[PDB]
């Protein structure tokens, strides 16, 4: 049963948000930075404790990932178009994938203490947030627990236990024990770059940051109006097996993986149009990968099929890297264009390209045929997961819990409306996407005009009831404006 | 003034003028541990389940 | 779909085996002893590392919990009749469900620093040792992991994924930074005892271990011949919601999920004998599974229903705590009787059990009719997990690796055969079963006898080629002696 | 006498009793790393691929 995406939010280095991902990816920049080599998230001791009702001292001791994963899910709540409140005392999973603890390694070098360092209630304090009755667990299997999870989120839904589930991942570099340890095991590129299935690779380098989407089946969201962003077709979860070393990765285990999810997702050769590699830019898992791919999709091809992996950009994320990689592939499927793979000159010696029928996608180019793509997740335990994933088939008001929380939100929606984005949305469609897809806060702001310039031009001024009755297409409005307080271990 | 100081420095808040008397103590983060402690400092100068607002504690001192 | 189970294996305070831990219930003994207060595992830093082919600097690095897990796991088969060898490149999978890294806690105040302190290869070593194809993760619930594991295992089972499937737990308690926390947050018994449904109850007492169970669709194992320990028929998972604290659990989730886990089952009132509890012993969680428990299963009953908990024998193993209590179900299941719970000595005031029609089981009775029992499982962060079990529907060889192995093999056999459960058995069904069940090593002895007694006499005189055609009912059989090293970091 | 000893130490085994000549290499616990730190060893006093057994490499010796 095909599977329905609804909304999506990320948090990435150089990357607060689906349109800045997709404005970093097409413009072919890297954000693998010095240490203030490798992505950074430009601050993470901040938190908006007032809006999720916590206290500072509880928030202090609490782990970042949490928090960083609370507003990844409250901003992938409001832009799936879904009332936070109307969620409550309902049937909704949460599957966040974790496998790090650098928090708790910091820390441990109070009553909350315990409770800030538990690596489940990374998922369980949603569902305290939310109020949900559904399922919430945390899953490890390494570096593609994201997908793991999305794949047990598909499954709930698909046997009913869930009506509307959160899955994805997150991943934080906070301790420097973790960093000498990856560097003690040999693994880290001298130069700090990923060079996905190119002759200079040596490593790869690390990343840090999140990811979260709103998954509903097909049918339900077709009933209640919901526009999708993707349909998963089909997804699976093997192991290596007996492979010659347990950190070696197994060719025969990956090649029947993928023969088994395009089996079941009834998707033939010639009709997927870019699959997403795990591209950690190593010696011997990159011509495994190309060598499987090849071997499953590169024949009975009459053109060559584009590849290409999002840790050129970012770096290696870890647990979470997998969904995110799911995420670009989702902007791949809704822009239909195809970003470039950067840290590619010439073809890997060990990897036939020709041979293999596969070529990188280095240049930025529009997606012609519906268009179908997927998304692995190689863990070096031995965990491979794998997604197909296809295509879809006039007063403003504003709210927020603060005056400052309040201006910085007209400001936001002043700038989005500014916009190329926002100048595609008519103002009627705007107001009623504000009036009815955004929950309703304490203090409130109404303006009102004619034209867009108006209305723009009276949030900026200003920047420094059952409305449905009074008005069309739900659109995408920008999210919430969080205030961060640093609150961090002393 | 009993509500803005005495109850802030227990939250953890810098400035007592950054509480508000507008949400219930479940909703500004207290605990049952937060709760007892409350109690007892505020005896010095379930009762907190009854009225679960700053304001309506406000007018009984 | 009812999923049968074939075998079982368990590590837990003084109880090194199914029919130690019968014997420890049975005679109504507490394993809760001083610190060498709370249960313990009489020494951890023991391993085989031949028998798994591990070098000892790799096992002395790495995490003793993987050590227990692999040893359960290859118990666990041992005892369900499957000879290991024979699952290779199969679809076998494995859950385990650890929410512990005291190892890596005691280890960070190497290449193989990564592969020994990562909690997921717990699992994934599993999959390199057997070469199995399933899928492999590690789920973090809190202190229900081991219920989601099983239930998550269940699913797979049913949706056709795992042929084979090894669902469990383990939980050890080894860096003190872990008790000095759980000593902060304030949650130990000031006494080291857990009084389940006592007045006198003012926490509880900590205690590890771990236990493996393999599951298997009933369908196949009535084809395949396995003999039956138990039939799960329907599990679900639920999280509290929106309760009044994030600790504090909620009723009406225990109640919901209790009714739509029974009504799966297709079990009404009346015909479930015993309900495992979940037992922490405190003040708050205690009153509220007894209130839940008499609403949804307590009404419409002409007899009080039996309830007990494991934890006031060996105390609370946390995330291995809830397999644990299955375990026990299972053996209740399987010498139909019923095992005393101590720690009761008057009912608890806030726990009204005449209205609630339940009553704690404190002496050894049999039991009478088939046999349904229901173990559940809270997580402190709020995901509850609920699993309803019902009652299934002459030349002697041994093998071993060393020649100290080979003696104390004999050894455990002979003494085995002096065991009324040994005696139970006939020679020529004990002879099928060595012979076809048991995998052949590298060093064989093969003995000849008239009688019992004779084979006995020689096996102990000693402890100091296809049978098949040579040859019955499958019995069961002791499992390997392992040979354990001194293993620890310096 | 060159397989059981400046091999066994490698393993990290007490005496150089405790090693057989019947197992494979794979199967004592050598990953690449090992195996190189074992050819670099044996130098000064992928081979091991070509003959994943301790007993075959010591008749060259
Ligand atoms: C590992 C695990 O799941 N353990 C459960 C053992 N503990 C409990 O069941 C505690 C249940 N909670 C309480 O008793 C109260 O919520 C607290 C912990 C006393 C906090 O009360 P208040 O300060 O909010
Ligand atoms: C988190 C995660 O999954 N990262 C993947 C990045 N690492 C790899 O892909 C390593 C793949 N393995 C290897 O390159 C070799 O197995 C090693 C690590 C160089 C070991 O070789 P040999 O000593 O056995």
């Amino acid at each position: 049963e095909p599977i329905a995406v609804i909304g999506l939010s990320c948090r990435l280095p150089k990357a607060s948000g689906p349109q800045e991902l997709w404005q970093l990816l097409d413009d072919g920049a890297s954000a693998v930075t010095r240490v203030p080599w490798g992505g950074f998230l430009d601050r993470v001791d901040t938190f908006d404790a007032g809006f999720f009702g916590i206290s500072p001292r509880e928030a202090a001791a609490m782990d970042p990932q949490q928090r960083l994963v609370l507003e990844l899910s409250w901003e992938a709540l409001e832009g799936a178009g879904l009332v936070p409140a109307t969620l409550r005392d309902t049937g909704l999973g949460v599957f966040v994938g974790a496998a790090r603890d650098d928090y708790a390694t910091l820390y441990r070098r109070d009553h909350h203490a315990m409770t800030g360092l538990h690596r489940s209630l990374i998922a369980n304090r949603i569902s305290y947030a939310l109020g949900a009755h559904g399922p919430s667990m945390v899953v490890d299997t390494g570096c593609s627990s994201s997908l793991v999870a999305v794949h047990l989120a598909c499954e709930s839904l698909r046997r009913g236990e869930s009506d509307i589930a959160l899955a994805g991942g997150v991943n934080l570099n906070i301790a420097a024990e973790s960093a000498r340890e990856t560097a003690a095991f040999g693994g880290l590129s001298p130069d700090g770059q990923c060079f996905t299935f190119d002759a200079r690779a040596n490593g790869f380098v690390r990343g840090e940051g999140g990811g979260l989407v709103v998954l509903k089946t097909l049918r339900r969201a077709l009933a209640d109006g919901d526009l999708v962003h993707g349909v998963i077709l089909a997804s699976a979860v093997n192991n290596d097996g007996p492979s010659d070393t347990l950190t070696t990765p197994s060719r025969r285990a990956q090649e029947s993986l993928l023969t088994r999810v395009y089996r079941r997702a009834g998707v033939t050769p010639t009709e997927v149009g870019y699959v997403e590699l795990h591209g950690t830019g190593t010696k011997v898992g990159d011509p495994i990968e190309a060598a499987a791919l090849g071997a499953v999709l590169g024949t009975g091809r009459d053109t060559p099929l584009p590849v290409g992996s999002i840790k050129t950009n970012i770096g290696h994320l870890e647990g979470a890297a997998g969904i995110a990689g799911l995420i670009k592939a989702l902007l791949q499927l809704r822009r239909r264009r195809l970003v470039p793979s950067l840290n590619f000159s010439t073809p890997n010696p060990d990897i036939p390209l020709d041979a293999l029928n596969l070529r990188v996608q280095q240049e930025s180019a529009p997606w012609a045929t519906t268009l179908v793509a997927g998304v692995s997740s190689f863990g070096m335990g031995g965990t491979n997961c794998h997604v197909v994933v296809s295509a879809a088939p006039l007063p403003w008001v504003v709210s927020a819990r603060s005056p400052q929380a309040l201006r910085d939100q007209a400001g936001r929606l002043a700038a989005w409306a500014d916009s190329p984005a926002g100048r595609e949305a008519s103002p009627v469609d705007i107001g009623w996407s504000l009036a009815t897809s955004r929950t309703h806060f304490e203090y409130r702001a109404v303006v009102s005009g004619s034209d867009r310039d108006e209305l723009v031009a009276s949030l900026r001024a200003l920047a420094s009831v059952d409305w449905t009755a009074y008005f069309a297409a739900r659109v995408e409005l920008p999210t919430y404006a969080f205030q961060r307080s640093r609150h961090w271990l002393e | 003034e009993t509500v803005r100081q005495l109850t802030a420095h227990v939250l953890g808040l810098t400035a007592a003028a950054d509480v508000e008397m507008t949400r219930s103590f479940k909703d500004l983060g207290f605990d049952s541990l937060m709760s007892v402690e409350l109690r007892d400092r505020l005896c010095a100068a379930t009762l907190l389940y009854d009225h679960p607002s700053p304001a309506e504690t406000a007018e009984f001192v």
